[PDB]
């Protein structure tokens, strides 16, 4: 134990002055003999003797476990990576420390160095291999901000749709999930529009229609109702004449999954400001009220065609809809007459 | 006659169903049987990989020292680069 | 029949269970010829169009059952029509992806 | 996303079975341009797999 | 002629066809007639396959022309006629159809058929045609590009399991609310009506859909074709919700059996695996299948009627032991994401797990042996989780390892007596005679006389069946003890860590093997020991010293491919009997070696006596491996005429095996 240091300290001069025979694989013990070695030999696993040090300091001292990940600068694998690639790619992962040892984006989407920078003259492919490592970890949110960190932009929409997918339809309530993905969303949206950025246009477009549904869901949400029908009739997710029915009911098929998991909860926001309307109207008293009464009559009819537009619609998607949405549909229709 | 044209649609409708349960059957404990021997080979592979890399019989003792794991009372806090590998990883820092 | 329903006969043999492959592909037949026929006053992108929502819609109905939509005469039909017309070649792969 | 691979093959196979055909038919500008489009096809499918 | 007679028929009904009752009559007859001249098929000369083909081929299309006239009693009547003896036809000509392609499409054009007409009328024909089905696809080895539309047949026959499952489920429930029906066990009588139709038959529709619905997964490969459809049909909670109450009932066994052959089958794949686990597989099992092996506690007559039926019977152990396969099944692939469901499952069922463990030491019968080997199958997928099952299950988990030790005694045992296993199937091989009263004692003789005759011979036939039982009972006893060897190993540190981790903790791991070193008698309380461990190699080394010993040469006969695999799969299995023996020997000897309270006389006895019969085994696994184990350094070396390098040389010879490396470290490291 008290020694280690010692060792390691011995082994990186008889390493760097090429005197240390060095073990061909990544899985062998500490030492080792080779199938080509005089019998009285032995090799050491560097790479091992590197791995059970540092991991004493991996998650504290992070900054100079990658100074003795720098002498596997020159070594690699029998696949033909680079091992300090690799040791620094699993450092990254469990300690943390994203924006000190990879650098950071700065809010103009600057990319501002990290302590990587001083042992490479490009960052790219150890970000996205850390990137790679965080997604295959379920660590979207870091992948995202690393692959924009590394500017493989589709990269970074691609983990941001998925994000937003489940989120969308929540209350936009301080410090949340949606407040938090959101203004991350918001974030990268105003970098991408500022520098000129667009994607894989499928993945580029469901990132800007998961947005403005986020504002639809928000202006729902705060009871501006008629904001949000100024907003789903520009979107145009549903129909609002049944002579657009069929053109939704085709488009749908050409909309990607995390728009599909949303249209039931759009459509029920959609039935329930038609309905909101329907109320809004039925109250107006014509004791005060100084239109022409066909300019109310007018809308007691608009409203059942959208309703009713609306109901057909979800009688034409090829997805499930829950019987409860449904059965919400029929039931707002049969109270708005 | 009767009860032979009943017991040829008895034998044309029962017997299938026998050979597929035996279909089944064999096919699910063959595939618990030969998974069984699959994951074998492998241990006698990690034998020779363990043993071929050690020798006969040349290298062994880990050293005796004391065990820790997720338990136990650590009041001290969190860096643990020592006095020695802190001066050790300053020379370091002024080697790169 | 008496007001040649083809839309409505593909209906009632489905509800009906009923299916005569040579009565389901002559509906097909009378369903696509009509379509072709009533739109003939409209440019060939916008007929396109017409005939892709017709069997689009009818599409989401029948391509379930599929002894109500015969799949390889409705393409060899529709292609022979796109061969004849001088439609896109993009066209019945478009309206099948779109079934 | 397992019939995929599946798939690739039957693919692969097919456009060969296609260039077989238009390689045997007379080489007008038509037969040498589409013989051209399914190379190309194929030098995709060539990474789908 | 009956062909052409039956499309007139489909084309002339809206008519008044005056003559269809002698219509009826020759198609009746023709049916009588084919059905004779295949069981008397050397008597009518109908020999030619080509003419058996071309008789099938006639019946199959003048069925589909009879079944696709939905509104016509008449054609329905007559086609499920016909389908009746296209059935016959099918299964004793199932090897002169030589192409299956034919068949498969008008199979699909007559379900279609049958699936546009009265289903009480056509029940008796949804069956017929399912069984069609699975008799065509028990033909030949065949893929998702070989079944004509298969999308639309999984779809159609997913669509009809869901008639038929509901149909059962409410069955189900009208017997669960009509309480008190008696058993009027005398009505001789033929024949009429209206008499209601129990679901739960081996010919029923619900029961061939779910065997149909099988040999379709099993074609299958990536499960991507199967999935699109139980997408659209709910047809799995369907099926566990109708699974929960037949366990709870002990009725629908039919069903129920066939439901979890299903599920055996599914679990097969990631996709059928996590789809069975999303469907709430555990709930509608776990707390129903207490009913099924649980006795009422009111005590009357045993019914001795157990005469020789087969093993593949439907029973209520075989939905026991399905149900442990299944758990096996889906915790060997699933893993950590189904290892809550299988502690709560091992959990409910651990009074049955603890008495499976121990019916080897009381019923050496085969569907005993059976439903042990599944039971012990299901704890080796488990005791890879040994700290989660020690976190949530303290007291089981010692059991377990405790009655796995009496198991590993009795097995050893019983395979190294060859004579008394032997015996114990004699005993247990005829019935009936009682007396007692003791006493003693003194002699004969002699003599009269005589005659006459008759002659028969005892069959050598008995002979021969009594071995070939002997034969696997002897595999089934090695494949439990190889399991319980295998799933003990997980019970104690591995070789490589009790060798060289000094620091090593032992209160993790009992001892699990008593210090003796004597051969384990079959004896209900002397616990497993060295010499048990010991025997299990004797043993083991003796199997595989008789396997090399059946190799003469007869000649002529035909027909069995099996017996040259299952040669090869006892061989593996009798090495991984060895070895995971050596494996708990090294590490219990170890575990021995390093304790504090193990006494300094016991150890050094311990080093003695092992390090004896350590070297007088490893000289007999030296004098096997030299003759090569089934192996391709083994194949390399055998040539002779071909092959040959250097001189007299082929391949390399030399590759010794691991496990004779290990003995020999351990021995020489007990040598010190």
């Amino acid at each position: 134990e008290r020694l280690r240091c010692h060792a390691v300290h011995v082994a990186l001069v008889l390493f760097e002055l090429k005197l240390l025979l060095k073990s061909s694989g990544q899985s062998a013990q500490l030492l080792s003999h080779e199938p080509g070695d005089p019998p009285c030999l032995r090799r050491l696993n560097f790479v091992r003797l590197l791995m059970l040090y540092t991991r004493k300091f991996e998650s504290t001292d992070p900054r100079e476990a990658l100074q003795y990940f720098y002498f596997l600068r020159d070594e690699k694998d029998s696949q033909g990576e680079n091992m300090f690639l690799r040791c620094v790619s699993e450092l990254v992962i469990e300690s943390r420390e994203f924006d000190m040892i990879l650098g950071k984006l700065e809010n103009d989407g600057s990319r501002k160095p990290g302590v990587i920078d001083k042992f490479t003259s490009d960052t790219k492919p150890i970000i996205n291999k850390v990137a790679s490592v965080a997604e295959n970890k379920g660590l979207f949110e870091e992948a995202a901000k690393l692959y924009d960190l590394a500017k493989n932009a589709d990269k970074v929409l691609e983990l941001m749709n998925k994000l937003l997918s489940p989120v969308v339809p929540q209350i936009s309530a301080p410090q949340s999930n949606k407040e938090r993905l959101k203004n991350m969303a918001l974030s990268i949206a105003e970098r991408y529009r500022a520098q000129g950025i667009s994607a894989n246009k499928f993945v580029d477009s469901t990132f800007y229609l998961l947005l403005d549904l986020i504002t639809f869901f928000d202006e729902y949400h705060s009871g501006h109702i008629d904001r949000a029908f100024d907003i789903i009739e520009r979107l145009k997710l549903v129909p609002l004449n049944q002579e657009s029915v069929e053109e939704r009911v085709a488009a749908f098929r050409n909309f990607s999954d995390e728009i599909r998991h949303n249209l039931s909860e759009v459509l029920l926001a959609t039935m329930n400001i038609l309905f909101t309307q329907f109320k809004r109207l039925k109250g107006t008293s014509p004791s005060s009220s100084s239109r022409p009464q066909r300019v109310i009559e007018d809308r007691d009819s608009q409203l059942r065609s959208q309703a009713r537009t609306l109901i057909t619609f979800a009688g034409m998607i090829p997805y499930r809809t829950s019987g409860d949405t449904n059965a919400r549909l029929v039931q707002m229709e049969v109270l708005m007459n | 006659i009767q009860g032979f044209l009943k017991n040829e649609k008895d034998n044309a409708l029962l017997s299938a169903i026998e050979e597929s349960r035996k279909r089944t059957f064999g096919m699910a404990e063959e595939y618990h049987r030969e998974s069984m021997l699959v994951e074998w080979e492998q241990v006698k592979q990690r034998i020779l990989h363990t043993l071929l890399a050690s020798g006969e019989d040349a290298l062994d003792f880990t050293q005796e020292s004391e065990p820790s794991y997720i338990s136990d009372v650590g009041p001290p806090g969190r860096s643990s680069l020592d006095n020695i590998e802190m001066a050790y990883a300053r020379q370091i820092y002024i080697y790169n | 029949d008496p007001f040649k329903l083809a839309e409505c006969k593909l209906a009632i043999i489905h509800c009906a269970g009923y299916s005569d492959p040579i009565l389901v592909q002559t509906l097909w037949q009378d369903i696509i010829e009509k379509e072709l026929s009533d739109s003939v006053t409209l440019s060939s992108s916008d007929r396109m169009h017409a005939l892709s929502l017709k069997i689009v819609l009818l599409g989401k109905i029948y391509a379930g059952t599929p002894r109500f939509f015969p799949l390889d005469f409705i393409v060899q039909f529709l292609e022979q029509q796109v061969c004849t017309l001088n439609w896109d070649v993009g066209f019945v792969i478009q309206t099948m992806n779109e079934i | 996303n397992c019939e995929r691979r599946r798939f690739t093959n039957l693919c692969l196979d097919a456009v060969c079975g296609y260039l077989v055909e238009l390689q045997s038919m007379s080489s007008s500008v038509a037969v040498q341009a589409i013989t051209g489009n399914f190379k190309s096809l194929q030098a995709k499918l060539e990474r789908l797999h | 002629y009956v062909k052409s007679l039956a499309v007139h028929v489909a084309e002339t009904e809206g008519s008044s066809c005056t003559s269809l009752l002698e219509y009826q009559m020759l198609v009746s007859a023709w049916r009588m007639l084919l059905i004779i001249a295949t069981t008397h098929a050397d008597i009518m000369h109908l020999t030619d396959s080509v003419v058996r083909r071309q008789l099938f081929l006639d019946v199959l299309d003048g069925t589909k022309a009879l079944l696709l006239v939905p509104a016509s009693v008449n054609c329905l009547r007559l086609g499920s006629m016909k389908c009746t003896l296209l059935l016959i036809l099918l299964r004793q000509w199932k090897r002169e159809l030589g192409s299956v392609d034919e068949i498969l499409g008008p199979l699909t054009e007559i379900l279609e058929g049958v699936l546009q007409a009265d289903q009480q009328l056509m029940e008796k024909t949804k069956a017929k045609v399912f069984s069609a089905f699975i008799t065509v696809l028990q033909m030949k080895e065949m893929k998702v590009s070989d079944i004509p539309q298969y999308s639309q047949l999984v779809l159609n026959v997913c669509e009809t399991l869901q008639e038929e499952v509901i149909a059962l489920f409410d069955q189900t429930r009208h017997s669960l609310a009509l309480g008190s029906a008696t058993e009027d066990k005398d009505s001789m009588e033929t024949d009429d009506c209206s008499r209601s139709r129990h679901r739960d038959q081996r010919d029923g529709v619900c029961v061939l859909g779910l065997h149909l619905a099988k040999e379709l997964c099993e074609v299958d490969e990536d499960g991507d074709s199967w999935l699109q459809v139980t997408r659209r049909l709910p047809i799995l909670p369907t099926l566990l919700t109708t699974l929960e109450v037949s366990l709870r009932m002990k009725q629908n066994l039919h069903f129920t059996e066939a439901t979890l052959h299903l599920l055996l089958t599914l679990a097969r794949t990631q996709q059928g695996a996590t789809a069975v686990a999303g469907a709430g597989i555990t709930q509608s099992i776990c707390l129903p299948l207490l009913s099924v092996y649980q006795l009422s506690t009111n005590g009357t007559a045993q019914t001795p009627s157990a005469s020789r039926k087969s093993l593949d019977a439907p029973s209520w152990p075989g939905v026991y032991r399905l149900s442990m396969s299944l758990m096996e099944q889906l915790l060997k692939t699933l893993r950590y994401n189904f290892l809550p469901e299988a502690l709560d499952f091992v959990g409910v069922h651990q009074e049955r797990t603890l008495q499976c463990l121990n019916a080897v030491r009381t019923v050496q019968s085969l569907a005993c042996l059976e439903e042990a080997d599944h039971t012990v199958g299901f704890i080796l997928q488990l005791s890879n989780f040994m700290k989660e099952w020690h976190f949530h299950l303290p007291q089981l988990m010692r059991d377990i390892q405790v009655n796995l030790g009496y198991l590993c005694q009795a097995c050893t045992s019983l395979l190294h007596s060859r004579k008394m296993l032997q015996h114990y199937l004699q005993n247990k091989n005829g019935d009936g005679l009682p007396s007692a009263v003791a006493q003693r004692v003194q002699r004969p003789p002699s003599a009269a006389s005589a005659a006459p005759s008759s002659s028969k011979q005892p069959a050598a036939d008995t002979e021969a069946s009594e071995q070939q039982a002997l034969h696997t009972v002897q595999y089934g006893l090695l494949k439990i003890l190889s399991k319980t060897l295998a799933a003990l190993r997980h019970f104690t540190p591995d070789v490589c860590q009790i060798l060289l981790d000094q620091s090593l903790d032992l209160a993790e791991y009992n001892f699990l093997f008593a210090l003796s070193f004597t051969t384990p008698t079959f004896d209900s309380e002397v616990a497993p020991s060295f010499g048990t461990l010991l025997a299990t190699v004797n043993v083991a080394l003796n199997m595989l010293g008789e396997l090399d010993k059946k190799k003469e040469p007869l000649t002529q006969a035909v027909g069995l491919s099996t017996q040259a695999e299952g040669t090869r799969t006892l061989k593996s299995l009798l090495m991984f009997t060895m070895e995971n023996c050596f494996y708990l020997l090294i590490s219990q000897a170890m575990r021995y070696l390093r304790d504090p309270a193990v006494h300094p006389r016991d150890k050094q006895r311990m080093k003695q006596e092992l390090s004896s019969e350590l070297s007088t085994l490893l000289s007999s696994l030296s004098r096997y491996f030299r003759r090569g184990a089934p192996s391709s350094p083994a194949t390399g070396v055998l040539p002779s005429p071909q092959g040959k390098s250097t001189s007299l040389s082929k391949a390399s010879p030399e590759s010794q095996e691991p496990l004779i490396q290990l003995v020999q470290a351990f021995v020489r490291h007990m040598q010190r």
